[PDB]
C-alpha cells in the first residue's frame, strides 16, 4: 500500500456490529513511521527534543 | 564500472555474482540474505551512472522478528537487544524456586525461531 | 440575509458564479498588482491591455475515472496559443502576470472522491533514465492535458519524464504538497476549488516562452466510486484567468 | 517566546471550535482549551534554534579533491556547485529561492606515497588556491602564467599553520538564488533543461608552490561552505527519495514511507 | 529517537454507532487525516537526518 | 563605536561587539531574529473564518 | 453567522459534537451544583474529585430492529463498575451527583423511526406474581440494557420482572411519561437527544448501591422502517457523564 | 567572612547550653564560649574555596581511546557517560541532582608503531572530532558520508597546535542532572533498572583526516571535563566502598573504617 | 560595556571583564558566590529550640 495513494486512505464501512476498531498508532513523530516523512516528521528529524501540543484533522 | 556495492541486509542475486563486465547502464538485482525480510518500498536495483559508478544503495532488506518469548512460570525473561534476529534473552527464577538459561534468535528453515526451550522452574 | 457558499468572479467581458464553494486561496497572502517604479530593471514602457489578457480563459476538459492518477498543467504554456494573451506574449520578450485558477467538478449527492488542487511554483520533473533530461513534448502539453501514471515508468535510453503519482515527478511526497496554496474538491462538500496566486519569481519580469513559473496539479486522492444506475462520465474543468499582466521588448513574433 | 496554554472550563454552548471543513485548505487554529479542560502554565520555551539562520548556518563539507607533486595530475580543479554532496543540498532545497553571504574554509592535509627513492628529507610544502570567475584564462598547466593570480583572487597557506577562511557576498545577477528552475537555456525550448541552465559560479583551482621533497606527496583539498545572512521564500515538501545527479533532479521512484504489520500496530 | 522513558501514549479510534447508507449508495468509504503542529511546539537540537544517504560525490 | 547586547540566557548579562572590517559582508552571523508570522501558509484563506462559528454556513 | 443545530459539550477531558441536534433539555428548569452549607447535615468533609468523576462514559450499543420493544438503565447501576467514579462510590458510604444523558442513533434520510427518550426518578417496578416481588438481577443490569416484553410475562412461582411495553413495568401510561424531563429522536429531524438532570430525592445524600434514584428509558413509539437494499444494523448509544458530584463517609471498599 | 569569636567569662546559672537531646536530630548550635572562658579574637579566615563551583570548577580526565592511520581500528567511538572515572564520579556524586554548564578540552597524541617499512617521511597529521546527537546516522566506516558534519558539530585540530576546547550548555531534558535513579525503564518495573536509563547523551567519534606516513601510526584522544555555573540540591554521603561497574552502583561489602589495636590507642 | 569588579585579596585591586560570546554559557565561572544558609539541613525541626532552654521540657 506505501507503492500508490491507497496508503493515505482510512477504510471504514458498515458492518452488522458495534464498538470495532479503525486504526491506532503511537505517538511518535520523531519515530513511527506513520509520522516520520510527515512535514512535522521531516522537520522533527533534524533535530534531538521536542515539545508541544499535536493537531490531528479527519476528513 | 566495479564490482556492485556491498551491502549488510541484501546479497547479488545470480548470476550477476559472476560476472565482471558492466557497461554504462547496466542494471543489477540484489536478494534479501538469510533471515533478512524484503521492503516493500525501497527496490532493489543500481544502474552504472555514466561517470562510472553506481547508483546510491540503502538496506533493502530488514532482519526477521522473532516470535514473542512468551512468559516462563515462576520465571522473569530480560530481554536486553529486542527480539530481533540475533538477539537473546535470559531466563532467571524467583526467590524459592529452582530452573536453559538462555535464549537465541536463530534461522531455522525459512523464518527465524528462538533456540533453547523455555525452561522449568 | 447571506449564505458563504455563493460566489461570484467578474473579469474583463467574463464571470463565474459558485453555488457550492469553500473559501478563495489567496496565493500567499498577496494579492496580484503591478511592477513599481522602485524594483523595476527594463527601461521601455510595457504594454497593459488590461480587458482582453484579464479574462477568463476554459482549457478542455477531462474524464475523471475509478482509476485515474491524476492530471498536470503548465499556466504560461496552457494560455500559449489561447486569444490576445497568447499573441502578447508571443511579440513581446518579458512579460509578468498573476494567475487565478478555477477547477470545477459535477456530480450527485450518491457519487463519492475527493481532488487536490495544487499550484506548484518551480516543479522541475525528472526523467525515467537517469542518465538524459526529459523532452520538451513530455514535460510540456498544450491545448491538452498531460496525467500521471500509477505504475513507474520504465528506464531505458529513453527522454520519458518519471509519472509515478506518488512521487509527483520530482521524488518528494504528494501528501506534503499543501505547502504550496491548494484546496480540495470533496464531492459531498464543494463543486468547484478557487485558488489566487501572485507573481512569483526571482527576476522582476521574464520570458514566458523557454520559462514556466507554475503548475497546477490536480490529483485524486479518494476514487470516485458509484453505484450502477448513475452517471458514470464524470468530467473535470479548469478555468485560468490571467492578472495584471504587463509586457516589454516588443519584437518579431515568436513561433 | 512560545504562546502560554489558557485554563478552561466545562461547556454547553453552541460554539463548535473542534468541528471545521479542511476542503478550504485553512488549517484549524484549535488549542487544547478548546476540546477538554486546561491548566493555565506559563510557557517558558523558545523557538530560538528553529530560525532559518540557525538552521542552514552551519559548516558542511561540499567537495573534496587530490592533487601530487609529480607525475601528470600537478593541480586540482574543481567548478563550483553545491549540489555536490547530499546533507547540504537537502537543508537548502527546503525553499524554492534562498539569498545568503558564503563563509568559505579549506582544509589541506598531505601524504607521503609509496615509492622506493631513499634519502628522503622534505620540507614545508606552501598550497595555492587561485579563483577563476568565467570568462577568465583557466591554467592550462601547474606553471602557467595566469597563476600571477594579478585581478584574480588567490590564497597562499603553509602546512601546520590554521586552515584558511574568507567571506564571499551575495553574488547572483538575479535577486535570489534559484534552488530550482523550470526552462530551458535556448528560447526555443530546447538544449539544457533544469537548474544546470541557471548555474555559472566558475571554477576553482589549487596547486604545490613547490615540490617539497624527492619523493612522491599526494595532497587533499577539502571545501567546506557556512551560509550566514539568510533571507529564503516559498518552503517546498523535503527529498523523500535518494539523489542521482548533480545537475539534474533525476530519481528512482520510491515508497512514501516504511510497511507495518497491519492498521492496528503500535509497533515499526 | 525512540526511548521508552520519553513514552508517548496510543491513539486510537472505534465506531461509535455503524455507518447509516440509504439504498443505491456506496457503503464502503475512506477517511483522510491531516496532522499540524500547535502553538505551543518546539524543538531544541540541531542534528543530521538519518535517511539523507550518499556512496559518492554525485556526477 | 561599539555595541552592547544582551546574550542567550535561561529564563526562570550583555555582551560587546565591534567591526573590524569595511564590507557588512564579513561580519558575524544574524542569530537572534525572533519574528514570526505564520500567517501566509496558515490562514491564507480570503474570507476571515472565526473559531468557534461553522467553516460553511 | 450561526446555526442552532450544532452544539459541544465538553467535560473533564472529553467532549461531545452533535450537527443535528433539538435544544437541550434541563432537568426541571434547574442546573446541578453542589451541597449548600444550610442544607447538609452530615458533617465530615466531602471529596470532590471533580475531573475523573464528572467526564462522559460510553456505555454498550443496542441493535435497534424493526421490533424491538425498548430498553432502559439505573444510572447509579450503569457507572457503578466504570472508571473513578466505580471506585470512588464504592468506597463511600454516601454519594450526590446529577447525570447528564446524550443519546445517540445514526441513519440515513430513506430510514424511519421515533424514539423517546425519558429519565424517571424513582421507577418502581412489579413482578410477574402478584405475591412476592422482582429479583435485583432482573432489575438491575450492569454492563448492559435490559429489555422490555412485547407481550405480558407469565406469572408461576417467579421473581421475574412484569416487562409490559404499554405499561413500562409500572403499571401506567408510556404516553404520560412525558411528565419526565425527555425528548424524542424523530430519525428525520434529529441524530441525537441531551437531558441535563440535577440531584433529586428527598434527602441530601444517599447510599448510590441500594437505593437507584433516576432510570433511563429509551422506547421506539414508531417502528424502524426502510427498503431492501439499504442498512440493516442500526444501533444506539447512551454515554452518561456525573455532574458536581461529592461523597461522603470513606470506609472498606463493598463488593 | 568565618564567625569571629565573642569573648566570656564565669557563669553560676541555670541555663544548660551543652545538654541537649539529639532524638530530635537538631544540631546543636554551641560556640567554645558556652562551656569555657573566652577571649574576643577578630576571625579572617574565609571559606571562599569551600564552595561547589570551587569544588567540582576543575578539568579532569573522564576517558581516553586509542585508533591508528592503518589497519582494522581507523576510527574511535566513545557513548558520553562521566561514570567512566573514579575521581570525577565520585566527586560528582556528593549530591542528588545537580545543573552545570559543560567546558569539553582534547589532548591528542600519535606515536609511531614499530615496523619493517624503510623511508619512512611522515607530514603533519590532521584530526576530526565529530559528535553525533542520539538517533543520527552513526559513521559505520571511516571514509563514511556521515563525516560531511552539516547539521553535526565537528572539531578539527593539526598536531602541534594548542588543544581544542569548546562550551556546552545545559543539556537535559529534565529540570536538572540526576545522579541517582530509583526506577525502571519500563512502566512494570521490568528492564533496565538504575541511572543507565535516564542516560542518552549520544556517542562521540574521532578519525585521522589523512595518513600522513607510509609506516604505522597511532593516535590517543583524551576527554577533559571541566564543570562550570554549577548548581547543586539534595547532599548524600561519599562512597565507601570501591567502584566496579559503570552503569550501576553495584559493590563488594567493605568495613566502615580501619582497625587500631584496643579503644584506648592514640595511633593507627 | 566592561564590568568592573574587586579581585580575591588577603586581609588584615579590581579587574575588568568582558563577554565576547552571545551564549552566556561560554562565560567564565562564577567563583564568587560566597553565600550560605545552613539551617535546613542543620535544625531543620518545627518548633524552634532555642539553646539555653532544655531541649525537652
Ligand atoms: C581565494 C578563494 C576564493 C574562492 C571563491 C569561491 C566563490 C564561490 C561562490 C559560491 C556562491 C554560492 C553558489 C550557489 C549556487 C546556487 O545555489 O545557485
Ligand atoms: C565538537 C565536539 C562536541 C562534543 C560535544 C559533547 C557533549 C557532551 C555532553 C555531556 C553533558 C553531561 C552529561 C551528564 C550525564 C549525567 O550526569 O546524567
Amino acid at each position: 500500500k506505501v507503492n500508490s495513494m491507497e496508503a493515505y486512505q482510512i477504510p471504514v464501512r458498515s458492518n452488522e456490529g458495534s464498538g470495532t476498531q479503525v486504526f491506532g498508532f503511537p505517538l511518535q513523530p520523531g519515530y513511527s513511521s506513520v509520522f516520520s516523512r510527515t512535514l512535522l516528521g521531516e522537520i522533527l528529524n533534524y533535530y534531538t527534543h521536542w515539545s508541544g501540543s499535536i493537531k490531528l484533522t479527519f476528513m | 564500472c566495479e564490482v556492485p556495492t556491498r551491502l549488510n541486509s541484501a546479497s547479488l542475486k545470480q548470476p550477476y555474482i559472476t560476472q565482471n563486465y558492466f557497461p554504462v547502464g547496466t542494471v543489477v538485482e540484489y536478494e534479501c540474505r538469510p533471515g533478512y525480510r524484503r521492503e516493500p518500498s525501497l527496490s532493489p536495483k543500481l544502474t552504472c551512472l555514466q561517470n562510472l559508478k553506481w547508483s546510491t544503495a540503502v538496506e533493502f532488506c530488514k532482519k526477521k522478528s522473532c516470535p514473542n518469548p512468551g512468559e516462563i512460570r515462576n520465571g522473569q525473561i530480560d530481554v536486553p537487544g529486542g527480539i530481533l534476529f540475533g538477539a537473546t534473552i535470559s531466563f532467571s527464577c524467583n526467590t524459592g524456586y529452582k530452573l536453559s538459561t538462555s535464549s537465541f534468535c536463530l534461522i531455522s528453515g525459512s523464518s527465524v525461531q528462538w533456540s533453547d526451550p523455555l525452561p522449568e522452574c | 440575509g447571506y449564505s458563504d457558499r455563493v460566489r461570484s468572479i467578474t473579469l474583463g467581458n467574463s464571470t463565474i458564479t459558485t453555488q457550492e464553494c469553500a473559501n478563495v486561496v489567496v496565493g500567499y497572502g498577496v494579492w496580484p498588482d503591478y511592477l513599481k517604479d522602485s524594483e523595476a530593471t527594463a527601461e521601455d514602457q510595457p504594454t497593459q491591455p488590461d480587458v482582453a489578457t484579464c479574462r477568463f480563459y476554459t482549457l478542455d476538459s477531462v474524464q475523471w475515472q475509478k482509476t485515474s492518477p491524476g492530471w498536470w498543467w503548465k499556466l504560461p504554456d496552457a494560455l500559449s496559443n489561447l486569444g490576445l494573451f497568447g499573441q502578447n506574449m508571443q511579440y513581446h520578450y518579458l512579460g509578468r502576470t498573476g494567475y487565478t485558477i478555477h477547477v470545477q467538478c459535477n456530480a450527485s449527492k450518491f457519487h463519492q472522491g475527493c481532488l487536490l488542487v495544487v499550484c506548484v511554483p518551480e516543479a522541475e520533473m525528472g526523467c525515467a533514465t537517469l542518465d538524459n533530461t526529459p523532452s520538451s513534448a513530455e514535460l510540456l502539453g498544450g491545448d491538452a492535458a498531460k496525467e500521471f501514471a500509477g505504475e513507474p515508468i520504465a528506464s531505458g535510453s529513453n527522454k520519458l519524464v518519471q509519472r509515478v503519482v506518488y512521487n509527483a515527478g520530482m521524488g518528494i511526497g504528494v501528501g506534503n504538497l499543501t505547502i504550496f496554496p491548494h484546496q480540495w474538491i470533496n464531492l459531498r462538500t464543494n463543486n468547484s476549488a478557487t485558488i489566487v496566486m501572485p507573481y512569483t519569481n526571482s527576476v522582476p519580469m521574464d520570458n514566458m516562452f523557454r520559462h514556466n513559473n507554475i503548475t497546477l496539479m490536480v490529483i485524486p486522492f479518494v476514487p470516485l466510486d458509484y453505484c450502477p444506475g448513475s452517471t458514470t462520465y464524470v468530467p473535470i474543468t479548469v478555468t485560468i484567468a490571467p492578472m495584471c499582466a504587463e509586457y516589454n521588448g516588443l519584437r518579431l513574433a515568436s513561433h | 517566546r512560545v504562546a502560554d496554554t489558557v485554563g478552561t472550563g466545562p461547556t454547553n454552548s453552541e460554539a463548535i471550535p473542534a468541528l471545521t471543513a479542511a476542503e478550504t485548505g485553512h488549517t484549524s487554529q484549535v488549542v487544547p482549551g478548546d476540546t477538554m479542560q486546561t491548566r493555565h502554565v506559563k510557557n517558558y520555551h523558545s523557538r530560538s534554534e528553529s530560525t532559518v539562520e540557525n538552521f542552514l548556518c552551519r559548516s558542511a563539507c561540499v567537495y573534496f579533491t587530490e592533487y601530487k607533486n609529480s607525475g601528470s595530475k600537478r593541480y586540482a580543479e574543481w567548478v563550483v556547485t553545491t549540489r555536490q554532496a547530499a546533507q547540504l543540498r537537502r537543508k537548502l532545497e527546503f525553499f524554492t529561492y534562498i539569498r545568503f553571504d558564503l563563509e568559505l574554509t579549506f582544509v589541506i592535509t598531505s601524504t607521503q606515497q609509496p615509492s622506493t627513492t631513499q634519502n628522503q628529507d622534505a620540507q614545508i610544502l606552501t598550497h595555492q588556491i587561485m579563483y577563476v570567475p568565467p570568462g577568465g584564462p583557466v591554467p592550462d598547466k601547474v606553471d602557467s602564467y595566469v597563476w600571477q593570480t594579478s585581478t584574480n583572487p588567490s590564497v597562499f597557506w603553509t602546512e601546520g599553520n590554521a586552515p584558511p577562511r574568507m567571506s564571499i557576498p551575495f553574488l547572483s545577477i538575479g535577486n535570489a538564488y534559484s534552488n530550482f528552475y523550470d526552462g530551458w537555456s535556448e528560447f526555443s525550448r530546447n538544449g539544457v533543461y533544469g537548474i544546470n541552465t541557471l548555474n555559472n559560479m566558475g571554477t576553482l583551482y589549487a596547486r604545490h608552490v613547490n615540490t617539497g621533497s624527492t619523493g612522491p606527496i599526494k595532497s587533499t583539498i577539502r571545501i567546506y561552505f557556512k551560509p550566514k545572512h539568510v533571507k529564503a521564500w516559498i518552503p517546498r515538501p523535503p527529498r523523500l527519495c535518494q539523489y542521482e545527479k548533480a545537475k539534474n533532479v533525476n530519481f528512482q521512484p520510491s515508497g512514501v514511507t516504511t510497511t507495518r504489520q497491519s492498521i492496528t500496530t503500535m509497533t515499526n | 529517537a525512540s526511548d521508552e522513558y520519553t513514552a508517548g501514549g496510543f491513539i486510537t479510534c472505534w465506531y461509535q454507532t455503524n455507518i447509516v447508507v440509504p439504498a443505491d449508495a456506496q457503503s464502503s468509504c475512506y477517511i483522510m487525516c491531516f496532522v499540524s503542529a500547535c502553538n505551543d511546539f518546539s524543538v531544541r537540537l540541531l542534528k543530521d537526518t538519518p535517511f539523507i544517504s550518499q556512496n559518492s560525490f554525485f556526477q | 563605536g561599539a555595541q552592547v547586547s544582551t546574550q542567550k540566557t535561561g529564563a526562570h548579562i550583555h555582551y560587546t561587539n565591534i567591526n573590524y572590517y569595511k564590507d557588512a559582508a564579513s561580519n558575524s552571523a544574524t542569530r537572534q531574529d525572533f519574528a514570526q508570522d505564520p500567517g501566509k501558509f496558515t490562514e491564507p484563506v480570503k474570507d476571515i473564518m472565526i473559531k468557534s462559528l461553522p467553516a460553511l454556513n
